[PDB]
RNA sequence: GGGAACUUUAAGGAUACUGCCAGUGACAAACUGGAGGAAGGCGGGGACGACGUCAAGUCAUCAUGGCCCUUACGGCCAGGGCUACACACGUGCUACAAUGGUCGGUACAAAGGGUUGCUACACAGCGAUGUGAUGCUAAUCUCAAAAAGCCGAUCGUAGUCCGGAUUGGAGUCUGCAACUCGACUCCAUGAAGUCGGAAUCGCUAGUAAUCGCGGAUCAGAAUGCCGCGGUGAAUACGUUCCCG
């Protein structure tokens, strides 16, 4: 994982959108391609449409998600059996 | 105690020997004493190159390139010695470094 | 002798005997023995009661059997409920740390299943 | 007084032989300190044992390169050459013993397409 | 290789050259311990705000004649296909067939 | 080799007793080049035997080897003198392995001491080989 | 301080030719043995591939005849994939232990890499590593600890003080960024496996077997590939059988 001396990594545009919504109290989902951004405590209570390669999947952020990356909740491969 | 140190580098040991002989003769003419030439260890670099355009991993060419080094010491310089060394011509393929 | 609820062998050295408790390895065993004051080569059979309760007090300070198994189970169950990538791998019983599955996944998969 | 040089598998030994009463020193160490396995010590002592002269010489030995076996062989070769350089007439006996020959076997190079000098990767028709 | 890939490599090289000094200064500020933690965080943000092609990890070595991206040999700057042909006809100084 | 005859390789006698039998036995014992371990095992076995009975190791060993030496291999084919010693030392090596003493040197010493009296696993190995030898 | 002896470094030379002796062969070629010699009958290894074969491989290194596309089969970007997983095969690595595991002490290499690099030493940390600082453009300083080996203690045949897969938790570093999908460190966990069916592979000597070390590619990422040394065997009567 990323070294603690550097702190969590969040994309600037995603952080700007999140802080704008939280300064406001808007409710429509935030659309993003930033699968690599870490989920911060400010994200809790928001719905984010994360790209998964061909679509945007909605993710409702809860408390326990803090400390994960956004991409962990949008799987990319489709498998149902042989 | 003014000592001149000359280091010769080359990719060809015959060329480097020719240059060293020329330098030592030029110095002995002016009459300063010489030490050397001393041969330093040679460096060898090897390369493995695939010869087929697409797929034959066992068909390869092995090449190499060597770097020869010679060391020359000049003691008790004569005034003419440094000028003769500087007027000595630069042979292609041999690199000469002079330190005082 | 009974320590932490299991019977460790009595004819072995203490550092090897204490590793028979779930949640204790060689490093933890030698740490406990050094902290209490018993030599690492002393067998359990030649340990008096007082040192036995001394060891028990130290073992009380680390999660050993039921607490540790419960904690591990809770950690796995939380991932499975959350539904992240690792939770999906745990649900499908597949490698979790990025190993290949086209071949060589038999520890997670179990023995081969004929078509 | 007399000198000898020995070589065996990239090992080199310098041997100085003089007249005295049997002291032996290798790299400022005794034989038992320098060599741990006893067969190496027997290999070192073979030339003087074969001559019944182990208490009539001093040996001063330096050795460099190789392993334990190579160094023992080099020391034996150097002792043989030093003895020959002291008495010429001794050479037939040492040559009969086989100590005069310089062993020329050396590690073979790895070759392209092989795992080792000779070992070849596993082959399959199908 | 296609002409587009070569022009892409050229464009990335130009961007790396253009943003060289600012990135080094930012990294020095980051690794500076005397500056305030606010300053270090601001430098981290500025470094993350640069264009992606400014970073040198996105450069790939290509053959100087054909642009091939595999088998590079940094010493010569040529991929294996051109290296073999240039060596075997004598235009590379010091390189010979190796045997030992 | 379809044209040639290759001379048998000649090995040096051991440094301690100057016995090629002991040297060849040591080479049979050795695995993957650990001659130091092989020497330790063989010399320990001979030393233990000498402590048990004050007999010189070289003829002690060759006498026991002659006793275990078979005249016929395993279905009887006929063999050459070198093969005799080959399979004799081969069987001798195995019996000490399945013996039960703590150190291999002691195990080999026990095997030799018991084979010297005919009560050795190598001995019944030879007996079974012979029993199938009278078959044909 | 000094010496130019020895080792080494690396250029140039000498040496081996059945040359000498004893029999054979055919009255030859050749073959057998001995001396001297570092080496004796081609001393060991490498590069060098005849006339030709397979419409063998490569239009994706490159060049090129012909055919096809042209607001698209050309060009720019972000995210994903090449890493999937009921299965089958090829090539490897690590094991199943006592000729061994662990702990303490103590020896002996070769070759190769280093200035956007390698780092002595001190301090901090269990450790990956971090901070300060010194030398090196290198037979000068450094990577660097060789490992197997030897001496001593312990373990006493147990799925074990064997083995080290998988999983939980906590970290370091490279990088704009380690979710898919990096390497490494620590604590915990401790799977299969007790030598492998029919069958099948490599190797004739410093070889096989076994032990460690380096490099190209490369920000990071080798159990692969190309190299280096340490220890160091067994067996060949012969040409019926299998293959070319």
């Amino acid at each position: 994982p990323r070294s603690l001396k550097k702190g969590p990594f969040v994309d600037a545009h995603l952080f700007a959108k999140v802080e704008a919504a939280v300064a406001s109290n808007s409710r429509k989902p935030i659309k993003t391609w930033s699968r690599r951004s870490m989920i911060l405590p400010d994200f809790v209570g928001l719905t984010i449409s994360v790209h998964n390669g061909r679509n945007h999947v909605p993710v409702i952020v809860t408390e326990h998600m803090v400390g994960h990356k956004l991409g962990e909740f949008a799987p990319t491969r489709t498998y149902r059996g042989h | 105690n003014q000592r001149i140190r000359i280091r010769l580098k080359s990719f060809d040991h015959r060329l480097i020997d020719q240059s060293a002989q020329e330098i030592v003769e030029t110095a002995k003419r002016t009459g300063a004493q010489v030490c050397g030439p001393i041969p330093m260890p040679t460096r060898i670099e090897r390369f493995n190159v695939l010869t087929s355009p697409h797929v034959n991993k066992d068909a390869r060419d092995q090449y190499e390139i060597r770097t020869y080094k010679r060391l020359i010491d000049i003691v008790q310089p004569t005034d003419k010695t440094v000028d003769a060394l500087m007027k000595l011509d630069l042979a292609a393929g041999v690199d000469v470094q002079i330190a005082l | 002798a009974r320590i932490a609820g299991v019977n460790i062998p009595d004819n072995k050295h203490a550092v090897i005997s204490l590793t028979y408790i779930f949640g204790i390895g060689r490093h933890t065993a030698k740490n406990i023995l050094a902290a209490v004051g018993i030599t690492e080569t002393t067998k359990i059979r030649e340990l008096d009661d007082a040192q036995l309760d001394a060891i028990r007090a130290e073992v009380a300070k680390v999660p050993t059997e039921g607490d540790l198994r419960r904690e591990i189970s809770m950690n796995i169950k939380r991932l499975m409920d959350l539904g992240c990538y690792r939770g999906l791998r745990h649900r499908r019983s597949l490698p979790v740390r990025g190993q290949r599955t086209k071949t060589n996944a038999r520890t997670r998969k179990g023995p081969r299943k004929p078509i | 007084t007399n000198y000898g040089t020995g070589r065996r598998k990239t090992a080199t030994a310098r041997v100085f032989l003089s007249a005295g009463t049997g002291k032996l020193v290798i790299n400022n160490r005794t034989l038992e300190q320098y060599f741990g396995r006893e067969t190496a010590r027997m290999v070192v002592r073979q030339p003087l044992e074969l001559l019944e002269a182990t208490e009539k010489y001093d040996l001063y030995i330096t050795v460099k390169g190789g392993g334990i076996g190579g160094q023992a062989g080099a020391i034996r070769h150097g002792i043989t050459r030093a003895l020959i350089a002291a008495d010429e007439t001794l050479k037939p006996v040492l040559r009969q013993a086989g100590f005069v020959t310089r062993d020329a076997r050396e590690v073979e190079r790895k070759k392209l397409g092989l795992r080792k000098a000779r070992k070849r990767p596993q082959f399959s028709k199908r | 290789a296609k002409k587009g890939m070569i022009n892409r490599e050229l464009k990335r090289e130009k961007t790396v050259a253009k943003y060289a000094a600012k990135r080094a200064e930012l990294k020095a500020t980051i690794a500076n311990v005397n500056a305030s933690d606010e300053e270090r965080f601001e430098a981290m943000l500025k470094l993350q705000a640069l264009p992606r092609n400014a970073s040198p990890v996105r450069l790939r070595n290509r053959c100087g004649l054909t642009g091939r991206p595999h088998g590079y040999f940094r010493k010569f700057g040529l991929s294996r296909n051109k290296l073999r042909d240039t060596v075997m006809q004598g235009d590379v100084p010091g390189v010979v067939k190796a045997s030992w | 080799p379809r044209r040639r005859v290759v001379a048998a390789r000649e090995i040096l006698p051991d440094p301690k007793f100057s016995s090629q039998t002991i040297a060849k036995f040591m080479n049979h014992v050795m695995q993957d080049g650990k001659k130091s371990i092989a020497e330790s095992i063989v010399y320990g076995a001979l030393e233990r035997v000498q402590e048990k009975n004050k007999v010189d190791p070289v003829e002690f060993f060759e006498t026991t080897l002659e006793k275990v030496r078979p005249m016929v291999e395993v279905v009887p084919m006929e063999v050459r003198p070198s093969r005799r010693t080959a399979l004799a030392m081969r069987w001798l090596v195995d019996a000490a392995a399945k013996r039960s003493e703590k150190t291999m040197a002691l195990r080999l010493a026990g095997e030799l001491l018991d084979a010297a009296e005919g009560k050795g696993a190598a001995i019944k190995k030879r007996e079974d080989v012979h029993r199938m030898a009278e078959a044909n």
